[PDB]
């Protein structure tokens, strides 16, 4: 049986796996109030992915595949492919394919495209509502609203690359995006499918533990914090050691690397998430000047050093 | 540094039945898609069918689907497409090609003519009908 | 000494080392008439980052600092601060701020930008041209083409995400991006510092392996090649092992993970880079369907099969 | 939450010396990035200085170097502005703060007052001619 570990590089070196931006800081608090079901970053500790999360780091809140001219609107719908071209299979026991965001907003990033004639290009501003109608990735169909009416070949491979979010809606409001709030992946008035479960602590005296990112904002005044249940580096070691859980919790200890101290304690849950002995109504964020160690194996029973 | 040279097919009647080789030789490797095409004089290359390097998954037009099987021996290194039903409008010379860039049979892209990067000369296959050109 | 590995991850798993984008296949060929000194992707096997090499995927090609506007343009100066927004200090023994392109070209891409006050945020087309004169990162001043003369604030947090390359002009097609022209880091007329190796064949009847992606394309008929020395995973994964090296060369083998096949065999030399018994001017491509797979330690004199 | 509590202001000559002091309570975290900031009534506030959670890192603002220095202890859970040769300009209110999201003394942003999220209520330093 395989030891297990987590890997050593600290927080600020290490990617959030709900979109493709660097990790700046850990964030504990009360979180009772929202359903936390994210569907990216989702991975037991032996490896086995959940959700609609995949291995790379580049490929979440990408799309790929061809575009069909929505006459009369500079919009255009995106016949899916999955992230490596291949045809997409809708009957696949997943809510969406890999990489979809899971979360409601508007993401704004680019529309590239090559003809594979001649290799000629372009690239025009894109930005896709999550909460939109015609935002049915599972059905493997997804609009885009984009800035040219005319400038996008069919049967030609086409790629979004995310930037960030914006916001319009209720314009200084912080209201969106709702990072809590799954999108319906089969489109308007439907129902989710194979969803990677909700946590929450369980243990009393106890709050989850979020590896938090700033998403950039491209207009408005949108909520850009996104917490993440497991950074993207860790999917990517437990998918390739696949170590076996010789129980239900592994206590990790945070360490500041150029000291030893240890900053806190905490547990890491089989199923792929994180809780600490925290316990007010405030919010608690950490720089991300540490890493995290394995020490040892521990029931639910354990009750951890507060913060 | 490749060279695929497919053989077999000439004349045929009507309702006959032919079987085209395709031999990969140079600086091949194992893993790539392959498949067949085919072009009449004056018209367009089109797609015919495709497989990949473990049978996995096989791919047909549909003016070939139940006629045709497609077929790869990955230890001779010859891809085979067995032809039944044949009719006139399958005349044209019959390509073998493969995509060094990708593998999967599921390939979304596998129907389209430029992303495959390695053509053979082509074989001539003629059905003729029973009524003769004049 | 610590055991040696490599990660398992496929290739199509993994991420392209100098620009963050997926790896897509393997390329081995001539190399003869370029010098191959690319600075992002480059680590040794014990875990020594070099050149201009940082562990985040997605913080290749990025910029970070504040912005001056060039009055009578739509140009922008931007004073670099680090990655992790510390103070970027010229007399670091670097070639230049660490995620730096290491390519001539004119790479496309979104400034966003935050204004601390009151949440406020703006996104802009940007286009940054590495061969430019006023491309200084070793400096800490880069200058960026925008759309726009006056909605950038001085003093306020600013990002550049890259996204693609573009060619323009009446002139040959693919001319341009020149992957392996390193940037003068300190502007036009001066010498770069501080530079990883350049890496060839020695032994005879070897060539080098690259890792492959394709840049997505934004305008024009770029030549969107890319090649990197190991997979940014690779490099995260020495880093952290920090094996030692028991010899020069490590052996690995290509493995199909659905068929258990063994596909070619390949040399990881201790600085990084690594070699295939492939000959011949012309060049071969490899489908990404496989991991590698380190089996013992050699020596340069080790004869490979051909693949 | 957290409190931010600073003391050690009087009134002072030309010329003086006055130390101040911060002492931090609740539910801080070892490792935040802290500072000291002033306001005089109808200005605007300015950074005086700031110091990692090692001491790594010194920041002074220019219109202090070499008068003032800034040192921390995390043992006690203070951190302190001893200043020398005042001048009446050096009258504000003196502001102990710290940033969250933050512990490098080498921050590019940590002189701005926005990048602070915990506040102490000030102690005033009046310096008289």
């Amino acid at each position: 049986t395989k030891p297990f570990s987590v890997p050593v590089l600290t927080v600020e070196e290490m990617t959030n796996s709900r979109f493709p931006i660097p990790l700046e800081k850990l964030f504990t608090g009360p979180s009772s109030a929202f359903v936390v079901q994210p569907q990216n970053g989702r991975c037991t500790t032996d490896g086995v992915l959940l959700g609609t999360t995949q291995l790379s780091p580049v490929n979440i809140c990408t799309f790929r595949g061809d575009v069909t001219h929505i006459t009369g609107s500079r919009n255009y719908t995106m016949n899916l492919a999955s992230q490596n071209w291949n045809d997409y299979d809708p009957t696949e026991e997943i809510p969406a394919p890999l990489g979809t965001p899971d979360f409601v907003g508007k993401i704004q990033g680019v529309l590239t495209q090559t003809t594979r004639t001649d290799g000629s290009t372009r690239g025009h501003k894109a930005t896709v509502y999550t909460g939109s109608a015609d935002f049915a990735p599972k059905l493997g169909r997804v609009q885009f609203e984009t800035d040219t009416d005319r400038d996008f070949e069919a049967n030609q491979n086409t790629k979004f690359t995310p930037v960030g979010v914006i916001q319009d809606g209720g314009t200084t409001h912080r209201n969106e995006p709702q990072q809590w709030v799954l999108p319906s992946y089969s489109g308007r008035n439907t129902h989710n499918v194979h969803l990677a479960p909700a946590v929450a602590p369980t243990f009393p005296g106890e709050q989850l533990l979020f590896f938090r990112s700033t998403m950039p904002g491209c207009s408005g005044y949108p909520n850009m914090d996104l917490d993440c249940l497991l950074p993207q580096e860790w999917v990517q070691y437990f998918y390739q050691e696949a170590a076996p859980a010789q129980s239900d919790v592994a206590l990790l200890r945070f360490v500041n690397p150029d000291t030893g101290r240890v900053l806190f304690e905490c547990k890491l849950h089989k199923s792929g998430y994180v809780t600490v002995a925290h316990t007010g109504q405030h919010d608690l964020v950490i720089p991300p000047n540490g890493y995290f160690r394995f020490d040892s194996w521990v029931n639910q029973f354990y009750t951890l050093a507060p913060m | 540094q490749v060279q695929l040279q497919e053989s077999g097919g000439g004349l045929v009647q009507a309702g006959g039945s032919l079987n085209l080789a395709c031999v990969s030789s140079g600086r091949t490797f194992s893993t790539w898609l392959m498949g067949w095409f085919r072009q009449a004089p004056g018209k367009e290359r089109e797609f015919v069918a495709s497989i990949d390097w473990r049978s996995s998954s096989t791919t047909y037009a549909d003016s070939v689907k139940g006629r045709f099987t497609i077929s790869r021996d990955n230890a001779k290194n010859t891809m085979y497409l067995q032809m039944t039903g044949l009719k006139p409008e399958d005349t044209a010379v019959y390509y073998c090609a493969s995509d060094r860039d990708h593998y999967s049979g599921t390939y979304y892209g596998r129907r389209f003519v430029e992303e495959y990067d390695y053509w053979g000369q082509g074989t001539q296959v003629t059905v003729s009908s029973h009524h003769h050109h004049h």
